[PDB]
């Protein structure tokens, strides 16, 4: 993969999703398909979820925080 | 299997729903897994917001499968 | 030359990506793959300055290249 | 195949109904077009990369 | 040491889950199972637009439009 | 793979193509591919309002994914062939 | 585990919901790997209003959001 997600883990990231969703969370886990596991997940649509899993296939953009 | 039960109606009048509130009725001539379609003697109705427009194509319209929602009989 | 090759060798250049979203992104290019997924450094995004960004290929509309481009890769 | 269009000027219609004029330089199997001297009349850029997704229509002029 | 996401879905099997589409729809029910494409089997699922329906039995939810999964 | 074959049997025929964005283009089918991309020669305007912003250009590459309908004439197509080949798949 | 499901409920009564919000109640004749469905069922749940009644139907698998039993 072109992005080394290893650095990010235990770091707060900002992910845009296809369909106009923003999510900010703490990167707990990830895969080669770019599915993520986020912690303290807040979804800006304020919406608070917790430990979420984000489908890599709709993962549209990813920055830090 | 759902694609075979479509072979079932070949040469049999069919009713087709497409994205964008359009509806076709015509005689099934051909289809593919993509549910691409050829129909003949087919009338299309477009509902635009309420009015409905029509369009006739007797000879043989082809239809790209990706717009297709439903395929049944009138 | 092919889009992908062009990007592949435009590594280290500056470019401006339009998203399907309507978002403009100004950055220097760091990595590209065959899906056209991008990583950029020194980033500014317009509806925000960031260190690094990742962009899925399927969400790009078009990429403005620096005019240097042809001479820099080739 | 878009091969007969290489290095010639083209009309480009995007799916959203927008219209471009450019030199077609590169193109791939996914219809990613590589473009030069583009105009949308105000010039957009000297070099630009465009996604196959956005292409409705190419015309040779 | 890495936590794989599919492993996170695996352990929420038989639990309550919220499934958040890429649209403004949401489903909460018991997670019965999932595949590699993350198609999803829910049981007795509430359907919401952000209450549309109370489902009784088993729902296959197409992984295609799934955006977020939330245990609990 | 079938509709490719079909379109190949349609070359040098006049057809009317309707794309999703409400654009309508008459012309001569010169080429056909696996994506069902079409190439038309001798571009022309079927309808007054839909027709996009062209003129001098006479040849177009149309992306398959952007076509809704292809308009055909009962004369251009053997129906029975089609039917048994569709059965065949 | 999803395949087992597709084979478990065939011939049971199901609601199939499409991307557009339309819903189709009918009997499950079959279903393939691409989510194509064989239905021939009514288009209205009840309260909103029944929009069509069709005996046999095909639902394009790209459009399906879910397949649910009652």
């Amino acid at each position: 993969s072109i992005l080394d997600l290893s650095k990010y883990i235990d770091k707060t990231i900002r992910v845009k999703f296809q369909g106009g969703r923003e999510a900010s969370g703490i990167l707990k886990g990830f895969d080669p398909l770019l599915n993520l596991v986020l912690d303290g997940t807040i979804e800006y649509m304020t919406r608070q979820l917790g430990l979420v899993v984000c489908r890599g296939t709709s993962v549209v953009l990813i920055c830090p925080q | 299997e759902p694609l075979d039960l479509i072979r079932l109606s070949l040469d049999e009048r069919i009713y087709v729903k497409m994205r964008n509130d359009r509806e076709l009725r015509g005689r099934l001539h051909a289809y593919d897994q993509h549910l691409n379609m050829i129909l003949g003697d087919v009338e299309e109705t477009v509902t635009t917001i309420i009015y409905k427009s029509t369009k006739r194509n007797i000879p043989m319209l082809f239809v790209r499968g990706d717009g297709v929602v439903l395929v049944a009989p009138p | 030359m092919l889009p992908l090759s062009l990007l592949k060798t435009a590594q280290n250049h500056p470019m401006l990506v339009e998203l399907k979203n309507g978002e403009t992104y100004n950055g220097h290019l760091v990595s590209c793959d065959n899906w056209m997924n991008i990583n950029l450094r020194e980033v500014i995004c317009t509806s925000w300055r960031m260190p690094e960004c990742y962009i899925r290929g399927s969400t790009i509309k078009y990429l403005r290249i620096p005019d240097e481009i042809i001479d820099m890769v080739k | 195949a878009l091969e007969n269009y290489i290095n010639r000027t083209v009309a480009v219609i995007t799916s959203d109904g927008r219209m471009i004029v450019g030199t077609l330089k590169g193109f791939d199997q996914t219809i990613n077009l590589i473009l030069d001297e583009s105009h949308e009349e105000q010039v957009v850029l000297g070099l630009y990369i465009v996604r196959g997704d956005n292409v409705a229509v190419i015309g040779e002029i | 040491s890495q936590l794989l996401p599919l492993e996170l879905v695996d352990k929420c099997i038989g639990s309550r889950i919220h499934i958040v589409m890429k649209s403004d729809k949401e489903i909460v029910g018991t997670l019965l199972g999932f595949d590699d494409f993350v198609n999803m089997v829910l049981e007795d699922v509430t359907e919401f637009e952000i209450r549309r329906i109370t489902k009784l039995d088993q729902i296959l939810l197409n992984g295609n439009n799934i955006t977020m999964l939330v245990p609990g | 793979m079938l509709f490719y074959s079909f379109f190949k049997s349609l070359v040098g025929k006049d057809v009317v193509v309707e794309l999703k964005n409400d654009l309508s283009i008459c012309g001569t089918l010169h080429s056909v591919d696996q994506y069902l991309n079409i190439k038309l020669t001798d571009i022309s305007v079927t309808d007054p309002e839909k027709y996009p912003h062209m003129l001098s250009v006479k040849n177009c590459f149309i992306r398959g994914s952007v076509v809704r309908y292809v308009q055909l004439p009962a004369d251009e197509v053997d129906t029975q062939l089609l039917q048994d080949a569709a059965r065949k798949e | 585990t999803p395949s087992d499901f597709l084979k478990q409920i065939i011939g049971r009564p199901v609601v199939v919901k499409l991307n557009s919000g339309v819903d189709y109640r009918g009997v499950l004749a079959c279903l393939d790997g691409y989510m194509n469905i064989a239905l021939e069922q009514t288009e209205e749940y009840v309260n909103g209003q029944l929009k069509n009644k069709y005996g046999d139907a095909f639902i394009r698998g790209n459009n399906v959001l879910y397949i649910s039993t009652q």
